[PDB]
């Protein structure tokens, strides 16, 4: 499930393991510290439906 | 690219930082012009030290820098550290040490609990090593180990007769820089800025005019008598000599 | 492994302990020599004195 | 008794002698070592430490020397000499002389 954080892990391995992967999702990374500073950074992410590994 | 960079000034009170007043517009670095190199020097000393974790983290030195820079009063050095500030948008914490205010102490647990990727300024920096107040207890509170990662420290003054060496040595202030009265390059430099787009023979003459009038001009002084002729280049030319 | 270790500094105020400041880079043992097997003779006892509760 | 689990204690001072036996002691302090001056052992990894990969006999040559010039030379000050020749591992050796 979603709750358990082992979800996130199997979905980083699963981006690194299928480099390419036709159909995925974007996660963003945006954090703005003090004075005004932004950091971005895309992570990837297999889209919801059926993926073979 | 719709997002516009701010430089906050964090204050100190009692034993705390406060963000004082509102985020401010970042002074382009090209604005003020110290130097042939200066800007330049100080510029790739801070990227050499701040692109470089590994370096210090594997020799177990502190990630700890400090400059100084030294020179008439007037002559752009709190400009050109919000400038730098603004450039690596870091932000700047200024603290007047010369207020009895604070204490060793006091000033010790400041200085660690600087918020992190920020400078901090303290200038006049003689009044408190001429005489809460102290002389050796500030060099030793900067020694010490209470810190956070990229503590870059500034130091500013009117003069450095009333310091002494031991101040200046590695795990202390490390490049110490002298900033001076303007020069022919400089004053061109700041004739093409104010006024954008001229003769550069005309700013030439304008810097050697200078130079011949006045041999300690300062660039507090230029920056006024601009503003006398703001945007009147000629009349500023021909009034040069009224400066005398 | 992509979380960095940190040591946090506990200062005591009063009768309390207080984090001060912020957690730092941990400095890795081998950067600090102190003799031919001084280092290894403390973690040794100290791994000892840990995995025998 | 008033403790925790696993209450890890340790005491740092520059001298032993102004202390007791009777601090030294179980339930007390238990393993006390004697921290001393750079070795020729500990000055070659101090070297090698900080430049990454050199000619041993030159660290060598250099403890040696430092051993020489210094002998009660401390860690904190041979760090403070390298960091003036930093990134100048040639200069410092020739500037060991120079400590005296
Ligand atoms: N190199 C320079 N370029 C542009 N303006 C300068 C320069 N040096 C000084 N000034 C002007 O002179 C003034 C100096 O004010 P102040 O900050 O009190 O002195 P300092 O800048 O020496 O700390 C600033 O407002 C700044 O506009």
């Amino acid at each position: 499930p979603a709750r358990d954080r082992s979800y996130a892990w199997l979905l980083s391995w699963l981006t690194r393991h299928s480099t390419r992967t036709q159909h995925l999702s974007v996660e963003t990374s945006y954090l703005q510290h003090e004075s005004g500073r932004i950091s971005t950074k895309f992570e990837f992410i297999p889209s919801p439906g059926n993926h073979f590994i | 690219q719709q997002e516009e960079g701010k430089t906050v000034m964090y204050t100190a009170v009692g034993s705390e930082w406060r963000t004082f007043g509102y985020p401010r517009r970042r002074r382009p670095l090209d604005s003020v012009v110290l130097q042939q190199g200066l800007a330049d020097r100080i510029v790739k000393d801070i990227r050499e030290f701040i692109d470089n974790p590994k370096w210090y983290i594997d020799r177990g030195i502190p990630y700890r820098r400090g400059y100084l820079l030294y020179g008439p009063p007037g002559c752009g050095k709190s400009s050109f550290i919000t400038a730098l500030a603004g450039e690596l948008e870091h932000s700047i914490c200024l603290l007047s040490l010369t207020d009895s205010s604070l204490s060793d102490d006091r000033l010790n647990h400041l200085l660690s609990v600087a918020p992190q990727q920020s400078l901090v300024l303290l200038e006049d920096v003689d009044a408190a090593f001429l005489s809460r107040l102290t002389f050796s207890g500030l060099l030793n509170a900067l020694d010490g180990v209470a810190s956070t990662e990229a503590r870059i420290v500034f130091m500013t003054t009117n003069y450095i007769d009333r310091l002494d060496p031991a101040l200046i040595r590695p795990g202390r202030v490390d490049l110490k820089e002298y900033v001076g009265y303007c020069s022919h390059w400089q004053l061109t430099q700041m004739f093409q800025r104010f006024y954008p787009g001229q003769a550069p023979s005309l700013a030439e003459n304008f810097a050697e005019h200078v130079l011949k009038a006045t041999s300690e001009i300062s660039p507090a002084q230029v920056q006024g008598y601009f503003m006398l002729y703001k945007n009147d280049p000629m009349g500023a030319v021909h009034n040069i000599e009224s400066l005398r």
